[PDB]
RNA sequence: GUAGGGGAGCGUUCAGUCCGCGGAGAAGCCAUACCGGAAGGAGUGGUGGAGCCGACUGAAGUGCGGAUGCCGGCAUGAGU
RNA sequence: AAAGGUGAAAAGAACCCCGGGAGGGGAGUGAAAGAGAACCUGAAACCGUGGACUUACAAGCAGUCAUGGCACCUUAUGCGUGUUAUGGCGUGCCUAUUGAAGCAUGAGCCGGCGACUUAGACCUGACGUGCGAGCUUAAGUUGAAAAACGGAGGCGGAGC
């Protein structure tokens, strides 16, 4: 039930997730995509196994005050590690009925604040950079936001690059993660809107 | 706001770790403790003893379409041989 | 006072009296014997003991008492005819190895070590007492 | 005192466990046993016949005192924190 | 990713021997001696503290009938006769009563004495 | 109250956010009579000289007095 | 096998003093030498120096409680802190056990290392979430600051 920036009306569609808001299954999801995210690179000598040591050691019975197998246990020193970190993946799938509910519950999460879409982005002239900026004052993003462009039109989203005020993310590829990250999201492009 | 974000509210709890405790020693004091060998099935215990031999087949088997399930309700749409995997049949295989 | 590096650059520490034998190899366990009947009377005293006791660590400990007298004399500008061992003592080292005796926990078993651990320092002030 | 006032100890700050009635002064009094007041002595139940007077002077929280227990052996070690509560009451009364 | 025992240990050590004080030699300087002297020094700690309860009971009576033999009673008689008295639910620490402050002790004698016969 | 089962939590590394602090000085180390029901946590003072708390969430090589345990260091036997 | 660190910068210590030396004390450079080449921090065991209170008729798991002396007042003039004299009480820890102060195992002391884990379209249960008589995808394809697609198949749905 939203109004657009520039041009045309629309964005009165899209019934938003029920009930409204809940961030537990926001929680759910993020976490889920954090871990997708995560790359496991294990530095890890478990085994006494790993490391590089020759086997067989001294008298079993009869040296006294030792007994001792070999020097690549983990109870020696510079030996192998009982039970470190291996080469793993952590990556599933979270049932998809929750990957769209998801993105919907944080737009949604969105609607006690602000939040915009566009149109009409030839007010952006080529790049610059410097128009983003006027673009962004004229629309009212003082830059003590944080921003989130979602947007077709490569001339469009490389008008702005920089760590203050904005992000991009293009062919609406968007993540729950990175809209709910940013302080204000631009749904700007109307394509995946509505 | 990810940092207001809460958790689940009961969905996991904490794993177990047997380090420390302040008396905790686990397992069983003598014998089942360190082993892999522990395995609950086994000829051993009353399976075998046990009496049987029959045959294995499991041939033709086929959909059981409920008649309540026909019926009621729907249109009839005069199910026939292609309209019926949307009724939830879904099988094939038999 | 200001604050913390302020005093560190206005003040630059001294030590009167003071001077300190580093790492004569010795036993400083020996060392104490020598130095504890030195210690608390008037320099002179203590350089004529030193002259005259029978230890071999007296040797070094006289050495230094004199340097720290020395030190006393001309950095200090002390008088020394107040002068005398306001304290001395003696520890630590570097305990000595050329770790030679590769031990593989037999067929030389323990011996040796040969401890570096002298470090014998003494402290002149003056008496003034009277 | 076992707890609540009893015999003579005049104009003094002193300590009690807690006194229900918090207040700024909120006066409490007290029946007494003996009296070493008046410069004479004279035996109990005619000290049911006497009434002393105080002030409630500070509500406190005693001095943090640990509690530990062990048991040979059968591991148990037992830590835990305590602080016990008390009323300061001034005396001054007939 | 691993976590070294590192600042852990040492502070859990640190704070055991700090509790550690007057401790005769090796219990006040090393760990573990300190720590397992520290365990008897519980029992002892609780113990004790149900316990001086019961020692002070035993000095205040041992002053008591002190003070009513020296008026020709005891502890046995002193109680019976002042208790005999609804008069007296005085009780406790009654000894300092004997001790500061002869003649009231006197006048409770006498006390139990009316209440004898 | 022992094996055993159930519940609440403390502390440590990493990660994402949040809030911030630091050469008028970070963490670390040192002492300390305060706070908390415990794991523990602050206050200030001394060291240090380049970095780091707090909050929420997530992941662990995550908590030692023992194993004639491992590497190291330093004692006793002794000025024998 | 172990083995790393001055300082921002060599400005890495002319000169002077004690000493054959090693070593240190000044001067000087430097923000700092509370960085000096046995050069970041610098714990603990362990050895000393000085001080405070103490100890030479007392049978001691070293503590614990109670009181007195003495000394000290930065969370700190109080329910204090340190030390002590006397009284009462008081059979290390762990393990293994019918039973441990045990004349039964272990261990010199302090660091630091050191033990219930990971995996699979597995099996079963508890809690939580999404759809709900339906519920889901796998390989793979495509975008990849980002994820969508992919119904092969699996599980309910009928039993004997
Ligand atoms: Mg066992
Ligand atoms: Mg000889
Ligand atoms: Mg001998
Ligand atoms: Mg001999
Ligand atoms: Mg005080
Ligand atoms: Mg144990
Ligand atoms: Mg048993
Ligand atoms: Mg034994
Ligand atoms: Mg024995």
């Amino acid at each position: 039930a939203q109004i657009n920036v520039i041009g045309q009306n629309g964005g009165r569609t899209i019934e938003l997730p029920l009930p409204e808001v809940n961030s537990g299954v926001l929680h759910e999801v993020v976490t889920w995509q954090l871990a997708s995210r995560r790359r496991g690179t294990a530095s890890t000598r478990t085994r006494a196994q790993v490391s590089k040591t020759g086997r067989k050691m001294y008298g079993q019975k009869g040296t006294g005050n030792a007994r001792h197998g070999d020097r690549s246990v983990p109870t020696f020193v510079g030996g192998g590690v009982a039970f470190g970190p291996k080469p793993r993946s952590y990556d599933y799938t979270l049932p998809r009925q929750v990957r769209q509910l998801g993105l919907a519950m944080a737009i949604a999460s969105r609607q006690e604040g602000g939040k915009l879409v566009a149109v009409d982005g030839f007010d952006i002239a080529d790049a610059k950079t410097k128009n983003f900026i006027s673009w962004a004052k004229q629309n009212g993003l003082d830059g003590t936001e944080k921003v989130l462009l979602v947007t077709d039109d490569e001339n469009t989203r490389r008008a702005a690059r920089n760590v203050s005020w904005v992000s991009v993310l293009p062919v609406a590829g968007v993540n729950v993660y990175d809209i709910l990250r940013h302080d204000r999201l631009v749904i700007d492009a109307a394509a995946l809107e509505i | 706001g990810s940092r207001k974000d809460r958790k689940r509210v009961g969905r996991g709890p904490g794993g177990t770790d047997k380090t420390a405790g302040r008396g905790h020693k686990g397992q069983k004091s003598r014998s089942g403790a360190g082993k892999g060998a522990f395995f609950e099935g086994g000829r051993s215990r009353l399976i075998a003893r046990l009496p049987k031999r029959g045959f294995n087949n499991v041939g033709t088997t086929y959909e059981v379409v409920k008649l309540s399930q026909l019926q009621d309700l729907e249109d009839t749409t005069f199910d026939r041989d292609t309209l019926e995997a949307y009724r939830l049949v879904r099988r094939k295989n038999r | 006072f200001r604050n913390k590096k302020q005093r560190k650059q206005q003040v630059k520490l001294r030590k009167p009296g003071f001077a300190v034998a580093k790492y004569v190899r010795m036993s400083p366990r020996k060392v104490r014997l020598v130095v504890d009947v030195i210690r608390g009377k008037s320099v002179q005293d203590a350089e004529d003991l030193l002259r005259f006791i029978p230890r071999s660590a007296s040797e070094p400990v006289a050495k230094v008492l004199n340097s720290a007298k020395a030190n006393a004399l001309h950095n200090d500008e002390m008088l020394e005819d107040r002068l005398f061992v306001k304290e001395a003592y003696v520890d630590a080292g570097p305990t000595l190895k050329r770790l030679i005796p590769r031990v593989p926990r037999a067929r030389g078993s323990a011996n040796i070590i040969k401890k570096r651990t002298s470090h014998i320092t003494i402290i002149v002030a003056e008496k003034g007492n009277k | 005192i076992q707890t609540g006032g009893k015999q003579y100890r005049v104009s003094e700050g002193d300590v009690i466990r807690v006194e229900s009635l918090q207040g700024e002064a909120g006066d409490k009094v007290e029946l007494k046993a003996l009296f070493v007041g008046g410069e004479q002595t004279v035996f109990g139940e005619d000290a049911g016949k006497y009434t002393v007077q105080a002030e409630v002077v500070e509500h406190g929280r005693g001095k943090k005192i640990y509690i530990r227990k062990y048991k040979s052996g059968v591991q148990y070690r037992r830590r835990t924190g305590h602080r016990q509560n008390f009323t300061a009451i001034k005396i001054l009364g007939i | 990713p691993r976590a070294k025992t590192g600042i852990v240990r040492r502070r859990r050590h640190k704070k055991v021997l700090k509790r550690a004080k007057g401790f005769w030699g090796s219990r006040s300087k090393q760990y573990r001696n300190a720590f397992q002297t520290l365990l008897n020094a519980a029992t002892y700690e609780y113990r004790d503290r149900r316990n001086k309860k019961r020692d002070f009971r035993r000095l205040w009576i041992q002053r008591i009938n002190a003070g009513a033999r020296l008026h020709g009673m005891n502890y046995s008689t002193f109680i019976n006769g002042l208790k005999r008295a609804n008069i007296d639910l005085n009780r406790k620490v009654l000894a300092d009563i004997a001790a500061r402050e002869p003649e009231a002790f006197k006048a409770l004698v006498d006390a139990s004495r009316n209440a004898r016969q």
